[PDB]
């Protein structure tokens, strides 16, 4: 009649303590989306063409400027060599953000679930909910919980 | 459920910026050129103004990579609850130490 299993308790820390501060993760998701937003910020007015350079302006607008916009010309050199490489750095930092976000965006949102069971999160303190309050909690994990 | 939705937007924005990784040099001189012809016939606003955003973009990128230090903070909760059975039985092994009182 030891039919109590405290796995509910291990999940009682987990079930809805995430929602008690549901907006901690959204602040971090804003930070993760910030690189998406800041990339969107830098792709707003002049790089608005980049949204269609990827599809339509690919073979048209890149090469016409190199001749027509200088044949018409010959106060137009200073800022282009400083910001675009930073924009290229942003693209370099975006693909690596996406690789990170493919393995980090789940982390911040999920980690609010172990907020209260941060002991269950951290290695040196998950034992209490896996050993101490577990002489019935380990029943579902009977093979694991000897 | 919401973990995949944000990643879907991430993956979509990752896959529609696929070419920009090697097609972002198009603005290196077009930004300069598409002002040059008009002013000198007889665009700098995007170039100058955006330089401010990159510093904010870098700081936003800094938090993206700074969280990689915390990449092992969330998934461990399900992982630690299982893989630590060596110490789990150890703490209940001293329990077994009590029972064999002889």
């Amino acid at each position: 009649r030891m039919l109590e299993v405290s796995r509910e308790e291990a999940e009682r820390k987990r079930m809805l303590d995430e929602r008690a501060n549901y907006r901690h993760k959204q602040a971090l998701l804003e930070a993760y989306d910030q690189q998406c937003d800041e990339a969107t910020r830098i792709f707003a007015e002049y790089h608005k063409r980049l949204q269609v350079y990827v599809n339509q302006a690919n073979d048209a607008q890149r090469s016409v400027n190199s001749s027509n916009e200088v044949l018409s010309s010959l106060a137009t050199v200073i800022p282009a060599s400083e910001v675009v490489v930073d924009i290229s750095n942003s693209a370099k930092d975006f693909i690596e953000k996406e690789v990170s976000a493919f393995f980090q965006s789940p982390d911040n949102s999920l980690y609010m679930l172990p907020a209260t069971p941060q002991g269950l999160a951290r290695d040196p303190s998950a034992i209490p909910s896996i050993c101490r309050i577990s002489a019935a909690l380990q029943y579902p994990a009977g093979l694991e919980g000897s | 459920g919401q973990i995949t939705a944000i990643e879907d937007s991430l993956s979509a924005r990752n896959l529609q910026m696929n070419g920009v990784l090697g097609r972002l040099a198009s603005t290196s001189q077009e930004l300069a050129h598409y002002h040059s012809g008009e002013e000198d016939g007889i665009n700098m606003l995007g170039a100058f103004s955006l330089l401010k955003v990159i510093e904010s973009e870098l700081q936003g990128y800094l938090s993206a990579t700074r969280s990689r230090v915390g990449r092992c903070s969330a998934l461990i909760q399900a992982a630690s609850d299982v893989q630590e059975q060596g110490a789990v039985d150890d703490r209940d092994s001293f329990l077994h130490g009590v029972r064999d009182l002889l």
